[PDB]
């Protein structure tokens, strides 16, 4: 179909218009909240780590999904390889709360702790961008912050995550006509 | 189209499956699923690329082994133009209505 | 054009035939020659033996001529019908005796609303020539014209006609398509250097009797 | 809701195992999609 | 043979595909193989834009070898479907990029009932080779026998069959027809002296997506 | 009885023919879903395993009753033994995903990972056998990959079997008159 | 059905189990043996 292409009103047309049929979609894998909840790895400090979601390598499912959106929320659950008992401070809290153990503190346990954590930003919401310093993000965008003796592995998964205002999403730019890749294939 | 109120042309698109080299002229394209518009008051033109295939869904990544397409090529061709030299046809693609994902999978090493 | 700036409003006509669809944004309407429906199909020359082969009846394109300032009046182009043709439709005349169809035609006639000048686009039974003084009543047969000021798209849409109900197209043509030129074109400061006409065609109701041995 | 599966309750109240959400005194992007024009624009032939 | 001198009865069957036909007086009836009907003909991936080509399903043939005295159990002869045809059919191939059909398969292997001897006919799906001990299971697929003291044709008709719903032929060929010996051909006083073995088959239920340009 | 034998119509006399008795049959062991219910072990690559079940040997119970069938569906189970932790991907996925550990991953735990996998292939079913190249079967029939440190065991487990159109299942040929093996028995 | 005995609910929802079947728009060995001739073809005495 034809239509004045200044606005920016969608046009979806179908292939029933040169006589196909649209076919049923099932899109349960591309629903936010589902794709955003699995673990992602980060490469951890060796003690004191603040719990914050840009940490997540941009190029990874996680990172660069999350990038995709201006805004957000979610709870947080964390897997973290520690030696030493590992602690954990809301946002907000001075740095040396760190080494008071009535914070939740969860004992060492091989081979990892796994905690679930809630959001706890004094904002609605947080941004994965936020045109202050015109990089740099407010000091009170973060979920905490935990130490151990060591930290050797840190696992992030968003939990309830919402994300609204969508950005760029890239894939790679290839230097062929299609970007090739060894796909997996039953041996010689 | 984005060119001058005096500039007219006609346009023509079609999807050439897998399994014969893609036309290199719209008289041979015409036989393949296309269509073909002008320019005027609208300056937009929408378009469905159909999914046709032997199975059932397609991988979205492209092996190193395939070396044409195996899900065929997309051919925009020009029939004609009156007075449009060097005015330009700005190109977008979208998700069409029963365009589905599935099998997350985390794939870059940077 | 009855109406309403550039190229507009009901003058936009979407036309499909089969897979394939084409567009114009400067209609002038459908021309409609001799009849607005088939006649009988099934007559007692194919013994019930006859069937419609639907995957034939979609466009197919060809290049007619270029309208330059130097064509005068009665400068004509004809193009009989079928003509050749490498799709499926060329294809049943190499496998059947016997085949009938009508035609849905759209010729083109791109330049720009500066230029002047004017086409006649008409559906002509049974020609093979014609002389100077007979152009003067083309008009007699389904037309269209092109008029630069107005459109660049003329439509005419025709049925199958013959002494016969099925043809032997390997022998007998039974449309020409004409394009002549009334007006010669003027290009002026603005308009655009030339014209290249094109025909964008669909055979109709496509049924096809008789089939051939291979060549194996 | 998410990537969960387990057909069994929590063992801990939601008031542990979540944030609670608050009030005060809605998909966009769904609402966009659906307002999409599928139509034809002018007069359809054949 | 379950019928009633000669080649007889309920034992006359004829067989219409298209405007071709097949008679034979020695019929044992016809093997249905997998299902005595396809699956669904239109899903997902084709988008609706799929056709049935009814012009195409009517009866090709095709020599297969001749049975000798010599041949002994074992002795095989493959045909993969599709196969080469030179009509419709064949043309549908060159014009769509992918298709679907099953086959009506009609095997002859004409000496005279003087004549002892068997042969097994059978539609295997997949099948680009076989071993020796495997043919003592070939009755696990669609099958019937060819002995010249009962009878001169065998049947079978079998649906599409595939990982996918339509196929590319030019890549993958999902039947094979194998005609086998089982007991070696003797020709006595009175039979003939040796057999000659032909196919007459018709693809069934035809349809085609994916239209393909012209080389043009 | 008799009938016409070049038919291929199934005829399944009984002992009543010459006075004797049907008895009643219980035929569980040989349902299809039942039978190839069980796991089988393949010899694994030392890192990368495509997930593909033409690897289980053709002389096995589940091997030679998959090679009986020419298409086949189902879901499986994996048991795996391996250093590391495993990580799996599924059928498309470009190679190097086996290294992102977002894709599923089951850290190390003694003495062996057992994981319910769903089918993720392309085609509405898969086949053992396939008249491409007329041996090499199409790089899409697998189940997805797998990758840890060392594999050192592998087991392959069919959930919900299904099978379309048999094929031949041979028996040993033997050279005397009968096949004679040592069966368990009670000592001398 | 399979190889499985547990009489109790599964922990995890069928959606995570395994995969999920659909369908568009059935046993013939079943079917083909069940229509077996079991009789006798011509007269029978005694």
């Amino acid at each position: 179909t034809t239509s004045a292409g200044e606005s920016a009103d969608p046009v979806t047309t179908t292939v029933e218009n040169y006589g196909g049929e649209t076919q049923i979609q099932r899109r349960q894998h591309t629903d936010v909240s589902f794709i955003m909840d699995r673990f992602v790895k980060v490469t951890p400090q060796n003690q004191i780590n603040i719990l914050d979601l840009m940490q997540v390598p941009s190029h990874t499912l996680v990172g660069a999904l999350l990038r995709a959106s201006t805004y957000y929320f979610s709870d947080l659950e964390i897997a973290v390889k520690h030696e030493g008992d590992l602690t954990w401070v809301p946002n907000g809290a001075p740095e040396k709360a760190l080494d008071n153990t009535t914070n939740p503190t969860a004992y060492h346990k091989a081979p990892l702790t796994r905690l679930a954590l809630p959001y706890t930003a004094p904002h609605r919401v947080l941004a994965t961008v936020y045109n202050g310093e015109c990089r740099t993000l407010p000091t009170s965008f973060n979920y905490g912050a935990i130490k151990a003796t060591r930290v050797t592995e840190l696992l992030y998964r968003m939990k309830r995550a919402e994300t609204y205002c969508p950005r760029p999403l890239l894939a790679i730019h290839p230097t062929e006509a299609r970007h090739k890749q060894k796909i997996v294939a039953p041996v010689k | 189209f984005t060119g001058p109120t005096d500039a007219k042309a006609r346009y023509m698109v079609a999807y050439a499956p897998p399994g014969m080299e893609p036309p290199k002229t719209p008289e041979a394209a015409a036989h393949c699923i296309h269509a073909e518009w002008d320019t005027g008051l609208n300056s937009k033109f929408t378009f469905s690329i159909p999914y046709l295939s032997a199975a059932d869904y397609t991988y979205t990544a492209s092996d190193v082994a395939e070396t044409t397409n195996v899900q065929g090529w997309v051919c925009l061709f020009q029939i004609t133009h009156g007075k449009a030299d060097g005015d330009a046809l700005v190109v977008l693609a979208s998700a069409g209505k029963d365009f589905e994902l599935r099998l997350p999978v985390d794939a870059r090493a940077e | 054009d009855k109406k309403t700036t550039t190229l507009l409003e009901d003058r936009i006509l979407t036309t499909r035939n089969g897979h394939t669809t084409s567009t114009t944004q400067s209609s002038v309407g459908v021309t409609y020659g001799y009849a607005t429906a088939e006649d009988f199909v099934s007559g007692p020359n194919t013994s019930g033996l006859e069937t419609r082969v639907v995957q034939a009846e979609r466009f197919f394109k060809t290049h007619l001529f270029d309208w330059v300032t130097s064509d005068s009046f009665g400068r004509c182009h004809l193009l009989e019908l079928p003509t050749d043709h490498k799709g499926v439709y060329g294809s049943l005349t190499d496998s059947y005796a016997y085949m009938r169809n009508g035609w849905d035609v759209e010729v083109t006639a791109v330049g720009n609303q500066f230029n002047g000048g004017c086409l006649l686009v008409a559906m002509v039974p049974e020609l093979c020539s014609i002389q100077k003084r007979e152009l003067y009543q083309l008009t007699l047969f389904p037309h269209q014209f092109i008029n630069p000021r107005t459109n660049m798209t003329a439509h005419i849409t025709v049925p199958f006609v013959g002494v016969n109900r099925y043809d032997q197209y390997k022998v007998h043509k039974p449309w020409t398509l004409v394009v002549m030129v009334v007006a010669p074109l003027t290009v002026n400061t603005e308009g655009a250097p030339q014209i290249k006409v094109y025909a964008n065609i669909a055979p109709t109701n496509v049924h096809v009797a008789g089939e051939f041995p291979s060549k194996e | 809701s998410g990537n969960t599966g387990s057909i069994i309750n929590n063992y801990y109240m939601q008031q542990y195992q979540n944030s609670m959400d608050t009030q005060l005194g809605n998909d966009w992007f769904s609402k966009l999609a659906s307002s999409a024009f599928s139509g034809l624009f002018g007069a359809l032939l054949a």
